[PDB]
RNA sequence: GAUGUCGGCUCAUCACAUCCUGGGGCUGAAGUAGGUCCCAAGGGUAUGGCUGUUCGCCAUUUAAAGUGGUACGCGAGCUGGGUUUAGAACGUCGUGAGACAGUUCGGUCCCUAUCUGCCGUGGGCGCUGGAGAACUGAGGGGGGCUGCUCCUAGUACGAGA
RNA sequence: GUGAAGAGGGAAACAACCCAGACCGCCAGCUAAGGUCCCAAAGUCAUGGUUAAGUGGGAAACGAUGUGGGAAGGCCCAGACAGCCAGGAUGUUGGCUUAGAAGCAGCCAUCAUUUAAAGAAAGCGUAAUAGCUCACUGGUCGAGUCGGCCUGCGCGGAAGAU
């Protein structure tokens, strides 16, 4: 339900997914969670994963999201011919690049986090992986 | 022969006269009951005041066949009419108290005692 | 052990002491000579060639008669070849009788059938006949059809429609002998066996239990 | 490999010959003859045994300690033998031995009939105990399987037959 | 037993072997831990 | 096997078949018009009464119970199949009480007795039922309506002939060894059977009774404390209820209070058993060797005040057993009302 | 530039994501009977009322009355039952002619097989002198279904059922 | 850029893919893409490795003591890990609640004694006593063992109809 409350457009292009990511810095936490590969995140997907993590961690300790979608998808209604304009707007999704960082955790011990994140790469799309903070 | 859709008669005083055999039991794909098989049997005319009434379904017994018996030798058993006993659904048990017509020795060999015992003929 | 060659006359009945018909077929059977006994030397396999009833002399011609001659044995109606059974021997000219018959208790019998020419769809693979109302034409016996649409394109092998019927060896087996009479030359087997009357049959020991 | 670290010693009155790739262990308690893999040499040496591989073979000392091991079963089969034990629990379980034959009645409509190898023997001092005598341990064991499998036991009451050192998992099962 | 892509040790007594070519599981303690297509 | 009650299972209702939108396209009609067949109605969970069955040992795991799918509405007017019923077997005397706002929906009756739990969903209309003048194209769906998921509790009432009570020193449970072969656990122990179980004597092939054997109480266990007074509610379907005394208890030493002290929680269980034909009997003769065994039985009748009837029976073997089962089924004869 | 469409009859073939039969694993598998999963296509896989119906509901059997492909198999094999050219009527729209993925009645289904394909039967030649017979078998083709009862045994199991 | 409007070679066949733009003839040689086991012309060429799956010669999320290489870490002959042989209580059935809570149905503190070690304590079982383990320790054995990352090549995941 992470969604942008007002929006400039309705509508946006198809767009692409080349180039490397900027968010790679962890800047909010000390475990963080970062893509590997391309990919669409929709919406959906981050909740269920942010529930999968207050379900895993016990409601103990912070959570940051490091991305919103602020992109919406269009799909075309079944039976309808090409063309008559542009479908309507059904989900929103975030573009990503590798090395991008999903999720940042604190006030949690290590194998916690590992776990939690191993528990988070099956609703995730594409793979993750496990990184800590670094000093710089 | 008997079969599907065949109009039969009554070998007992259980109250019906007239049954329709429409229904032949035994295995998939039965064609024709012989002279001793379990049948199903649609009421199509009885004595109000008899035990069974219009309509009933219930399992018969033959007694009788048009066509014959074959004897094994080489002896054919005919017969004016073709009747049959009504019976439980549920039990292999005969609804009439009496058997009115001749009956086929080869009832005894598939453990049908119950309308030999009370017929009086063969 | 080996089997006989007879000829069929005719079947009839035959009653038991508690009244029970048994219809069995009458096989009249001749006196069998070996021709030729095979060995593994020679032709690998161990068989022996025999023949049965009488063949005029105006008929038989020069290549059969010599080699009637080679084994001593007069003319027959016709040569036919039996396996042994791993240990059964026999030799060349002896006579082959029928009360051997007396144990074994259960027959095969090979013979040609009834031809019956050409016959129909209907007829040879009990084919269902079409509705002969209800707006039907030129359409009661026909098979109707022989495949699908054109992604196969062509009709498969062994498709089944009219052909030739008869006049082809038929095996009936585990048929059960009743009596066997060696002064008479008669065997007596349960059940009917393929073939027309006058024709000749080949009974060989059941190989099934 | 590290387990073939460690050479064997056949006891006293055993004689070892070798003929290439074939090892025989015949003593006391019968002859028996086994087949290399034609990758591990044996080396005739003092009253011990040593294995090495080939120089050019993948598994060399995994097989090696595979054959080490195979030699150290049949010398104790040779000299000590091999024993296996067998019981049988339930009514109407009822076992003999009538010379190289035994018969096995486990609840059957017919008896079953068992052949036993030429260099196994088996005997049932107890009407319910069967124990099983023979040079070659993968024989015994195979001929135990062998009995086991016809009456394998069920975990809601133990019937069947069973090892004596075994343990059988007991399940308290109520319903229908 | 259960066939699953996804085989891992239930319990402290799972053994991971290869059988014919394919991972396999055995469960001394009990056999629901028997899996299969690893 | 053991008569144990309290069964909980949960059902749920097939869900109805879900139409599909689809319209009839031909070799020369474009415009054939929507076709699209309906779902199938979900499946109905049934149930029937046994007369056979007596327990509810296949229903203590919670097992639970899935009526298939109504098939999906298939295209060019395919209806699909209803889903197929599904029967659980029920035991005669069940009263099934729901959680949240729970009744008794019926009691069972006679054997045969169906009884409807949860009626399957409804099919789900395709576009061909919506096809009209305003709309000729219709591009809706309607899902079929979701199945009724409710709890159900299976509570079943003793069906025994014989109800047996009495303190855990009598040998109640041995007692079934001399007229039963049922093996239920017996020892040494005070409260040595936790559930109560069945058991049947069959003297003869034409008649025979069913005895069921009650884990016994303390002299607290009319307050609680203990098990509690919940086992006696196996009771008022025995037509007798057989009562032993155990004779010069090892631990007790005290017949005549023990005796009385039965009557004392009998009384004040609901409505004292409405003074059911309770026999009473004594054990452990065989301890008293000799004729020491009956005049102390004769003396702690008097204490009770009842002055019936009485026998001399000892539960490890035989020694009026026989007889006594005798008595017991000629009570069963007279008294055909359960 | 054309009968060619849906359904039904006859004829079937192939795949297994297996309905039964067959071999098992686990089980919240006492037994019979049940749930799930694996291998396995050799065989078999219903009769009638309603509707044209494919699909369905109902009644009664069986082990089941499997899922799909083959121009939603098969009309130079059959049927014309649905829709439907020319007629007419009902309800609606349009002043109207007329129309209606709204309903009813009736309403032409051609072809003598050239080739490949298949089923059977023949002529020539070859197999190295010719001819008459009898056989081995490289290969190919046909079938591979099971219900019930009894003995085991009212045995094991099971408190009894 | 190609075809349209370009022939030929290769991609098994395959306008639009790669090389290559055919004036004609020659029984001459040298090359591009692509190949040199044969069909079908050319290395069964040389050097050093990987692959056991026919991967080559179609496929994903995920799983796995498959295997090779690399940088590292803990324990290591003041004897490294796994096996084997033994120990593993003392107040103390800890208190309460409890028919039965002796460690393992419920809560609590969880400190404290002689030891190379013993936790009112994790798992099996007994209603509970029992009876088996575990943490831990001793001795023999004797040289690598344990678990984290990257990378190449492998396996399962992978079932359709002539
Ligand atoms: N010699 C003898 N001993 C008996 C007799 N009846 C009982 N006992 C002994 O007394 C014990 C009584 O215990 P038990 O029968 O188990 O009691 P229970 O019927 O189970 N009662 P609960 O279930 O309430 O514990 C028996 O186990 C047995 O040792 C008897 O007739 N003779
Ligand atoms: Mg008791
Ligand atoms: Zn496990």
């Amino acid at each position: 339900m992470l969604q942008p409350k007002r929006t400039k457009f309705r509508k946006m292009h198809k767009g692409r997914n080349r180039g490397l990511a900027q968010g790679t810095d962890v800047s909010f936490g000390s475990f963080g969670l970062k893509a590997v590969g391309r990919g669409r995140l929709t919406a959906r997907q981050i909740e269920a994963a942010r529930r999968a993590m207050t379900r895993a961690v016990k409601r103990q300790g912070k959570i940051w999201i490091r991305v919103f979608p602020d992109k919406p998808i269009t799909e075309k209604p079944l039976a309808v011919r090409m063309g008559k304009g542009k479908g309507n707007v059904e989900y929103w999704v975030a573009l990503i690049q590798p090395g991008k960082v999903l999720y940042e955790m604190d006030g949690v011990p290590e194998e916690l986090a590992r776990e939690a994140f191993k528990l988070a790469a099956a609703k995730l799309p594409i793979k993750t992986t496990f990184v800590t903070k670094t000093v710089m | 022969m008997i079969q599907e859709q065949t109009m039969l008669n009554v070998a007992d005083n259980s109250g019906a006269r007239r049954v329709m055999c429409i229904k032949v039991l035994g295995g998939s794909h039965r064609r024709y009951a012989g002279v001793g098989d379990i049948i199903k049997i649609t009421i199509k005319e009885a004595i109000p005041r008899g035990k069974v009434k219009k309509g009933d379904v219930l399992k018969a017994v033959v007694v009788r066949t048009k066509k014959g018996v074959r004897r094994p030798d080489g002896s054919v058993i005919r017969f004016d009419g073709n009747a049959c006993v009504l019976l439980n659904n549920n039990s292999e048990q005969p609804i009439g108290t009496r058997i009115f017509g001749p009956v086929t020795r080869e009832l005894r060999s598939e453990k049908f005692m119950k309308i030999i015992s009370l017929a009086p003929e063969v | 052990m080996i089997g006989l060659v007879g000829k069929k006359v005719g079947m009839t009945r035959i009653f038991t002491e508690d009244g029970v018909s048994i219809p069995v077929t009458v096989i009249e059977v001749e006196a069998n000579r070996v021709t030729q006994v095979k060995d593994l030397a020679n032709d690998g396999y161990r068989a022996i060639q025999v023949t049965t009833g009488a063949k005029k002399a105006n008929r038989v011609t020069k290549p059969e008669a010599g080699h009637f001659a080679k084994a001593g044995v007069e003319a027959g109606r016709g040569l036919w070849e039996f396996r042994l059974a791993e240990g059964e021997e026999f030799t060349v000219g002896q006579s082959i009788s029928v009360e051997l018959f007396a144990d074994v208790k259960k027959v095969d019998v090979t013979g040609t059938s009834k031809g019956k020419g050409f016959a129909g769809t209907v007829k040879r693979w009990n084919f269902r006949t079409q509705d002969a109302t209800h707006g039907n034409s030129l359409s009661h016996r026909v098979p109707g059809s022989i495949g699908q649409n054109q992604t196969p394109g062509k009709v498969f092998k062994g498709k089944k429609m009219a052909g030739q019927m008869g006049n082809e060896r038929v095996t009936v087996q585990s048929l059960d002998v009743v009596r066997v009479d060696a002064e008479r030359n008669l065997l007596l087997v349960k059940g009917a066996v393929p073939g027309a009357t006058g024709s000749d049959l080949i009974v060989k020991p059941a190989v099934k239990a | 490999s590290r387990v073939a670290k460690a050479p064997v010693v056949v006891p006293a009155g055993v004689d070892v010959k070798i003929n290439g790739q074939v090892i025989t262990i015949k003593g006391k308690n019968g002859e028996l003859t086994r087949t290399l893999n034609d990758a591990v040499e044996v080396k005739h040496a003092d009253n011990t045994l040593t294995f090495g591989p080939r120089d050019g073979y993948a598994d060399g000392w995994a097989q090696a300690g595979t054959a080490r091991a195979l030699l150290n079963s049949m010398v104790i089969g040779v000299t000590e033998g091999f024993t296996k034990k067998l019981q049988l629990v339930g009514v109407g379980y009822r076992a003999a031995v009538k010379g190289n034959v035994i018969n096995l009645s486990l609840g059957f409509s017919h008896p079953v009939d068992h052949q036993l190898p030429a260099g196994i023997t088996a005997e049932c001092p107890t009407q319910t105990e069967i124990v099983l005598k023979g040079a070659d341990k993968q024989v015994i064991g195979q001929v135990a399987a062998d009995l086991r499998a016809y009456r394998r036991p069920e975990p809601y009451k133990g019937k069947g037959v069973r090892y004596a050192d075994e343990v059988v998992r007991t399940k308290e099962a109520k319903k229908k | 037993m259960k066939v699953r892509a996804s085989v891992k040790k239930l319990c402290r007594n799972c053994k991971i072997v290869k059988r014919d070519g394919v991972i396999r599981v055995i469960c001394s303690a009990e056999p629901k831990h028997k899996q299969r297509q690893g | 096997m053991k008569f144990v009650d309290e069964a909980s299972i949960l059902v749920v209702a097939g869900d109805g078949g879900n139409g599909c939108v689809s319209f009839r396209r031909e070799k020369y009609i474009p415009k054939g018009g929507p076709d699209g067949g309906d779902g199938g109605d979900g499946g109905d969970v049934w149930m029937e009464a046994d007369e056979n069955l007596n327990t509810l040992i296949d229903y203590r795991f919670e097992k639970s119970f899935r009526a298939e799918r109504g098939q999906n509405g298939a295209s060019r007017d395919c209806t699909g199949k209803r889903g197929k019923d599904v029967t659980i077997k029920v035991p005669v005397g069940t009263r099934v009480i729901d959680q949240g706002t729970g009744e008794t929906m019926g009691d069972m009756t006679k054997h045969g007795q169906r009884l409807l739990v949860a009626k399957g969903g409804w099919h789900g209309l395709g576009n061909t039922r919506f096809k009209s003048s305003v709309n000729r194209t219709p591009r809706q769906k309607t899902n079929g309506t979701p199945g009724d998921k409710r709890e159900l509790l299976l509570e079943l009432m003793l069906l025994a002939d014989v109800g047996m009570l009495g303190m855990p020193n009598a040998g109640k449970s041995t007692f079934i060894r001399a007229v039963s072969a049922a093996k239920p656990k017996v020892a040494d122990y005070p409260f040595t059977t936790l559930v109560p179980s069945l058991g049947v004597v069959r003297m003869d092939n034409e008649k025979s009774f069913v005895v069921a054997d009650i884990p016994g109480l303390i002299e607290g266990a009319a307050e609680g404390a203990g098990l509690g007074i919940r086992f006696l509610k196996h009771l008022e379907r025995c037509r007798v209820l057989l009562h032993l005394i155990d004779i010069d208890p090892i631990d007790g030493t005290d017949p005549v209070e023990n005796a009385r002290i039965i009557i004392s929680e009998l009384e004040k269980y609901s409505q004292d058993l409405a003074t059911k034909p309770r026999w009473l009997v004594f054990n452990k003769i065989d301890l008293l060797d000799k004729v020491e065994a009956e005049e102390k039985a004769k003396a702690i009748a008097e204490a009770l005040g009842w002055e019936d009837k009485y026998y001399l029976i000892s539960a490890a073997s035989g020694l009026g057993v026989k007889d006594l089962c005798w008595d017991v089924m000629t009570f069963i004869i007279e008294n055909p009302v359960v």
